[PDB]
RNA sequence: AAAGGUUUGGUCCUGGCCUUAUAAUUAAUUAGAGGUAAAAUUACACAUGCAAACCUCCAUAGACCGGUGUAAAAUCCCUUAAACAUUUACUUAAAAUUUAAGGAGAGGGUAUCAAGCACAUUAAAAUAGCUUAAGACACCUUGCCUAGCCACACCCCCACGGGACUCAGCAGUGAUAAAUAUUAAGCAAUAAACGAAAGUUUGACUAAGUUAUACCUCUUAGGGUUGGUAAAUUUCGUGCCAGCCACCGCGGUCAUACGAU
RNA sequence: ACUAUGCUUAGCCAUAAACCUAAAUAAUUAAAUUUAACAAAACUAUUUGCCAGAGAACUACUAGCCAUAGCUUAAAACUCAAAGGAC
């Protein structure tokens, strides 16, 4: 049995279901919620369910958080132009708070899809080398080329050995 | 932590001195607090010297403006 | 141990891999200084041949010769390799027949 | 039953062998406390030696903390 | 007017000291992941700041702002801001002081004091 | 791990060791040829040969390629800036390649290494601070980040100087080590250098030689084992001796366990 | 028979099977839980400390300590295929 409450959590592949990306402007996100109380639910679950998936998807934005210094719970954004966008989670579900700060601060799916395609652009499968970068190493790997003479010997007018023994015959 | 108003009455009215928690914590021992006190002795003696040093040569360079 | 306990000691600490007598070589080459017998311990009842020798490495131990018969003497010069003696308390060495000085056990 | 029984003989083995040795063990002692002292020192000097100073700062005497002061 | 080159731009933390003169040492902390337990913990770094008026306490949470040019060794950022100050919180959904998990002036009054 | 053997009078629990799988090196025994890949004891000392030229004089190159893993927790990733011993365009802009200063995060061991001793800020030059159990400091060990990278180039970290005065280029030799490739051919291909160029040079490289170390294709058959784990023994000899075992064990006269068969 | 000692006044030493051989705290009693057995019915969560075969070893060395035949801290070589627990 893996440790702790909601061990799920601690899983590659709950930790990749966040989608909410932040623009490059975002550079702290702080997170003022309260411990006791009723009116904070949503944002005790906030922090126990999705700030986990919100730093995996943004790794270089410092995540702060401040425990029982309010009455009321809310988040504040510290953007790269020097805005702060401060926002009132109070009442809120967890939920409810991922879809507002995905709409306010989160890429659009468009801005995510270019971005992986521009990645991939020096990567042909034409390119030949090792397995690591590329799908075939050696021509010989094609159909209807010459194969490996490891695989498979070559004919012996194709081979130097011959080639310099006729010429020493000549 | 809370309110920091009525924690500076309290303490003048009360006569409480606060002193603030120790970011680290020290070991003591003969051996330490003789080698701590000859490296502030040490210390105090090498800026001593500089100092001198200084009034020195501002006080040659004086001259000879 | 808790998560936090866990983060903070991270993997087992373990310890180092120490070497046998032939200092983790595959064989060693030494010089006879010695032939003896050795005792194996109650309940084995025997006349173990055994030898000290000189190893290339400048240390000197004591190996078991295998096989029924061998021919060495001072100053022969052999292979050594790991093995230990299960019934010899201290032999971790034994000799290879059929190399250097050593032979192959004469079958007769 | 065999586990106490044995601490208890090796205790008992220990305290016979520290009796048969207590005055070696005593002139051993006195000897790794002033070497004990001497490391001390030496490591005094070499502070204020590699900060510049040529001679301790004044006034300062290395305190003899190892010996029979208490 | 070219920016600093350091990745802290804008770094969130606590002033766990004050006693240089004119800078504050401020203690921030990220979120790290542990790689075998797949869990955050925290990563705490040391910033000192440049607080020229020095108006910063101990306990009290300021946003730091990275210097263009680094003032000296370890002095590479400025006081910008001081979100919460230590037993002095005005509560920024409603803009009352605050003690903790309540109102020092309900939100309901307007005293305008 | 789909597990197994092994504590006991017996059962259960706990717990270590070992077996079964996979790979590299060396050794014993044994072995036909062919194709391919790889080649490796040693930063110990080196006989000999070769490894950098080109070219109408100036220059350019010999700063590369090739080699080794010396030193160092040495690094990775990322940011900023400026250059180059460069290239190609413009007489000013796109690159390749570096250098310097840095820091989101990550980065070997010992805490019986627990304190370091100037390691800080201010900028009238004062203040007494800086790192540290969230592991400072000290010591020890190791090439890592692997289309490749980093460090080293006889030794003194460096190399004015000095010394014990140069193969860690290819081949080869001495010593050492369990460890054993040719003192070989060609610049025809590709790469590099030079030249405006036809071209020249290259122990880079290419085609060969050597070696069951691996793979592939074939053809001879040899090697080990046979109490249990764990597939598989007949007769005879030996008699706690001679020997055997990875673990449990076997051998004192009916030994499936040793030796021959 | 008799002394140190047990007592008082001042210090020191810091050791016990210092043991309820049970860390603390908040739960739950059903999860078709004797989940080994025996103790003391079981079990979830939280935080810290500690453990990683036995012997060597309440040991050697190290540092600290009013302790000087002392306490706390605490290995390796080497040996074995077990040691150990409950019935
Ligand atoms: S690997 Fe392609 S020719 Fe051999
Ligand atoms: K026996
Ligand atoms: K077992
Ligand atoms: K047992
Ligand atoms: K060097
Ligand atoms: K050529
Ligand atoms: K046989
Ligand atoms: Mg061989
Ligand atoms: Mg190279
Ligand atoms: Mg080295
Ligand atoms: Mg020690
Ligand atoms: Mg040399
Ligand atoms: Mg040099
Ligand atoms: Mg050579
Ligand atoms: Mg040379
Ligand atoms: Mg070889
Ligand atoms: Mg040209
Ligand atoms: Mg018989
Ligand atoms: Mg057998
Ligand atoms: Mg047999
Ligand atoms: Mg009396
Ligand atoms: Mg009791
Ligand atoms: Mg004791
Ligand atoms: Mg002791
Ligand atoms: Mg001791
Ligand atoms: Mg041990």
């Amino acid at each position: 049995p893996m440790k702790g409450r909601f061990p799920i959590r601690r899983t590659l592949q709950y930790l990749g279901r966040g989608d909410v990306v932040f623009k490059e402007s975002v550079k702290i996100m702080t997170v003022n919620y309260n411990t006791y109380g009723e009116l904070g639910e949503g944002a005790r679950k906030f922090v126990f369910f999705n700030i986990p998936q919100i730093q995996y998807k943004n790794p270089w934005v410092q995540i702060m958080m401040f425990k029982n210094m309010t009455p009321s719970p809310f988040l504040r954004f510290y953007l790269d132009s020097g805005e702060q966008v401060l926002v009132d989670v109070e009442t809120k579900s967890n939920k409810e708070i991922m879809e507002h700060i995905k709409k306010i601060l989160g890429k659009k799916e468009e801005t995510l899809r270019e971005e992986e395609l521009e990645k991939q652009q020096r990567f042909h499968p034409g390119n030949f080398g090792p397995r690591k970068y590329c799908l075939r190493e050696c021509m010989c790997e094609v159909e209807g080329q010459v194969p490996c003479p490891g695989l498979v010997p070559l004919p012996k007018e194709m081979t130097g050995k011959y080639k310099a023994a006729l010429k020493a015959s000549t | 932590q809370t309110n920091y108003d009525v924690f500076e009455k309290t303490c003048k009215e009360l006569g409480v001195e606060y002193t603030l928690p120790p970011l680290h914590f020290q070991k003591v021992h003969r051996r330490f607090l003789a080698k701590k006190a000859l490296c502030i002795r040490v210390y105090q003696e090498v800026q001593k010297l500089k100092k001198q040093k200084r009034a020195l040569k501002a006080a040659a360079a004086a001259a000879k403006k | 141990a808790t998560l936090n306990q866990m983060h903070r000691l991270g993997p087992r600490k373990e310890p180092p891999k120490r070497l046998g007598p032939t200092e983790g070589r595959p064989q060693l080459k030494g010089v006879v200084l010695r032939t003896f017998i050795r005792k194996p311990k109650k309940p084995n009842s025997a006349n173990r041949k055994c030898c000290r020798v000189r190893l290339s490495t400048g240390k000197e131990a004591v190996c078991f010769i295998p096989g029924e018969g061998h021919t060495l003497q001072e100053h022969h010069v052999v292979l050594v390799e790991g093995g230990r003696t299960q019934d010899l308390p201290g032999v971790k060495l034994k000799v290879v027949r059929g190399k250097y000085d050593c032979g192959h056990v004469q079958k007769k | 039953v065999l586990k106490i029984r044995r601490r208890k003989m090796n205790h008992h083995k220990y305290r016979k062998l520290v009796k048969r040795t207590r005055f070696l063990r005593r002139k051993v002692r006195e000897g790794r406390l002033k070497k004990k002292q001497i490391k001390f020192e030496k490591d005094l000097k070499r502070i204020w030696l590699k900060a510049g100073l040529k001679e301790a700062p004044e006034n300062w005497q290395t305190p003899k903390i190892y010996l029979k002061n208490k | 007017i070219v920016r600093s080159s350091v990745h802290a731009k804008w770094v969130v933390g606590k002033v766990i000291g004050t006693a240089m003169i004119k800078t504050a040492k401020v203690r921030a902390t990220r979120l790290v992941l542990d790689p075998y337990l797949l869990k955050y913990f925290n990563k705490r770094k040391t910033y000192f700041a440049h607080d020229a008026l020095q108006q910063c306490s101990v306990g009290d949470i300021v946003l730091l702002r990275a210097l263009p040019v680094p003032r000296s060794k370890h002095v590479k950022h400025e006081l910008a801001e001081i979100i919460f100050k230590v037993g002095r919180v005005i509560d920024p959904v409603t803009g009352k002081p605050c003690a903790g998990t309540a109102y020092l002036e309900s939100p309901l009054s307007e005293p305008r004091e």
